[PDB]
């Protein structure tokens, strides 16, 4: 039961943090690099604390950092005209499929915290990071000298 | 500066219990964190939410809100508060249904008083507050519940 | 129950739509583009079928028009001689893992189906999507020079 | 993150009654301004100062002090505060000598809780608020007065 | 019941073992494309197992070449210094991904064999693959010159 | 040259139940595969461990275990065998709680006995034994289970 809302937990995390690897073999801002490479570290503590019974590591330290990228950086992008496909630059794709598996992880941590004792730090921490994947893609679509996929 | 959260909890005891749970405040917020300073008269439900920022540190933010009885449950509805400090917004619905089901729906926003580097500290640190609250919610409201 | 089965299925196809903007960041057939740009659509549009009650967005005319890839795509290729790996150009490797992600999110949208109502079209359409995207990773190695990868 | 205040003041009813006044709080700082929330159980005294910033508005730091007796007058002494939230540090001296002529010191120090830009909003706004009670003392401590 | 473990379980390895493409359409050693290569072709037939029932395809020898490549490609690297994350060389963040679904696998795998009578091979086969593929993406990290991210 | 396997299973028969079944090894490892020769005293349980190398075919390492009893369960505790020969040290702690909630973790450990390309395929034949007991462990156990 628990390994399973645990363990799986655990591997959604892990994937989550492959992808952003992924992303970061890409070119990208030098901002957005140290952004994204810290998070992998937040990712790694994030999974040790849902493995570890009586182990914490995320802090509103955490959340205060991401909350503070989402402002900045959409006070970099002009404001929201329409709906957004996922795509455009492959950084921009990538960071968009990051923010689906992030949302998976969400989804995994949301399950977990309902048949175990768990902080609310890690689901707001990844509700927190798959707003500021969306928010990124728009500034790799940006730094790309491109713009926005928009739906119909 | 806005944060929702919408969630549904079973009542072990039924529709009438659960119907008197989310009418009285007292009962229905009893276990529920991050709402600093608490209180009501039976009208009005009254606190402060904390929003951290550097030197300052925490700092309060108070609402208030009119309890309204609905014949399905209650209603929290948001007062007004002064422009000379930031404030919050707290509304609430609430339904108890057949057999004890209970859905609500909780929305906050965070009313800022009126450099732009540190308006960025605020709005980051604001909605980490808001949403720290929000997402504490449904275990909150499940930590005043009684066991059948 | 329906949040995790309505919710988890809209995810998936996110994730799909996501993994469709990678492969549109790789260099492709005029035709192929166009064709994947306009699923990346229908999917938004099946997402939102998905998540709002009362709501259809996916008619015949997708389902048909699907159909006339298949055998539009199918009719420029040369019979298949035997089970295909996944692989090949790094677009056809992609539009493969686009495949698998299509099938993970027919069987979110089957499951969502047998604990809610919900018309047909959404699974009929991830069903031939798969299959189309099957055709498609043939057609990219073939436009890159090379061929499929065959099995032992 | 301090501020310093030092002046004289002649209390028209004589050396008693000078004595009396400063030894007793709700006297002497009955007409202080900018000491929000003044109170006192005649062992500490306590209140805040309000710091404004962008967008929280007036924020609210606490300082709670000893009141000490002393043969020519009396002091406060602060209490140290926790470091969750900033707070002030209030001190204060006063003698009271022949003819009712009457000495205060007084010395403030805020406490930062513990990016960059936005410090310097905070702590420009502290200081603010500290030198805008201090440099009121005077007027404050002479409101508290009564006539010959 | 079994068609949701089992299908699923299908899926993932399908899953996977198009990540493996992805992987393959980047440069690589030589020894690393071979071994990924024939590894493509066991995922081909541990599906078919998965999904046949009474039939068989991974053995004692499947298990035994990733054991061999295990302590190959191991002897071949300087000992694990601290905790590693997720990326690298475009190629090791890859196989980071794969290390990943391959997890994600066995755990669908293992789920299968908890409500179906299945040979131990199959989740012993993905148990070591997992691990191959965090050895191969400290290969590949190697091979492109730089070396593997640690935490802090 | 160590592999390690933890899971939990539920036995259909509650508390008592599952404690006498995790404090008896002819019960747990009844269905148990790739432990050749398993065998028990009441006091230790041993056996044999199959290493396929060619040409020498399945080389036998033997392990033998001390079995402790304790408050939520038992253990296997390995014992030291001679340097001889190849041999495995089996190791394993279970748990027993609440409604016949199961713990259970095994490790085991392969000591060789003291040519470079050689090693090369003992060290990694041994390896893929190891591992094939410990991954197919759960299902060995869950064998053993009756229905409830």
């Amino acid at each position: 039961m628990g390994d399973d809302a645990r363990i799986a937990a655990i591997g959604d995390v892990d994937e989550l943090n492959s992808q952003i690897g992924v992303l970061l073999a890409e070119p990208l801002p030098d901002d957005v690099r140290a952004a994204l490479s810290a998070i992998q570290h937040d990712l790694f503590d994030l999974g040790g604390e849902l493995c570890i019974p009586g182990h914490a590591a995320i802090t509103e330290d955490h959340l205060l950092r991401l909350a503070l990228w989402l402002v900045h950086y959409n006070g970099q992008l002009p404001p929201l005209e329409e709906f957004i496909l996922p795509g455009g630059a492959r950084g921009a794709a990538l960071a968009h499929v990051c923010r689906t598996v992030c949302r998976r992880a969400e989804r995994s941590i949301k399950a977990l915290g309902a048949s175990e004792p768990l902080n609310i730090a890690p689901a707001a921490y990844v509700n927190l990071l798959s707003d500021l994947l969306f928010v990124l893609a728009r500034v790799l679509n940006r730094a790309a000298g491109g713009a926005d996929v928009l739906w119909d | 500066l806005s944060a929702e959260q919408s969630f549904t909890l079973r009542h072990p005891h039924g529709q009438a219990a659960a119907l008197a749970f989310v009418r009285e405040p007292a009962a229905a917020l009893a276990g529920v964190q991050r709402l600093r300073g608490l209180d009501s008269d039976g009208e009005q439900v009254w606190g402060e939410l904390l929003v951290r920022v550097p030197l300052l540190g925490e700092v309060d933010l108070p609402f208030r809100s009119e309890i309204v009885r609905t014949p399905q449950g209650a209603e929290l509805r948001p007062l007004t508060l002064t422009g000379e400090r930031a404030w919050v917004a707290v509304s609430g619905q609430a339904t108890a249904a057949e057999g004890g089901e209970m859905a609500f729906a909780f929305q906050f926003q965070a009313h800022l008083a009126t450099g732009a580097a540190f308006e960025v500290m605020v709005q980051a640190a604001a909605g980490v507050t808001l949403l720290l609250v929000a997402m504490a919610l449904p275990q909150g409201l499940a930590a005043g519940l009684p066991p059948a």
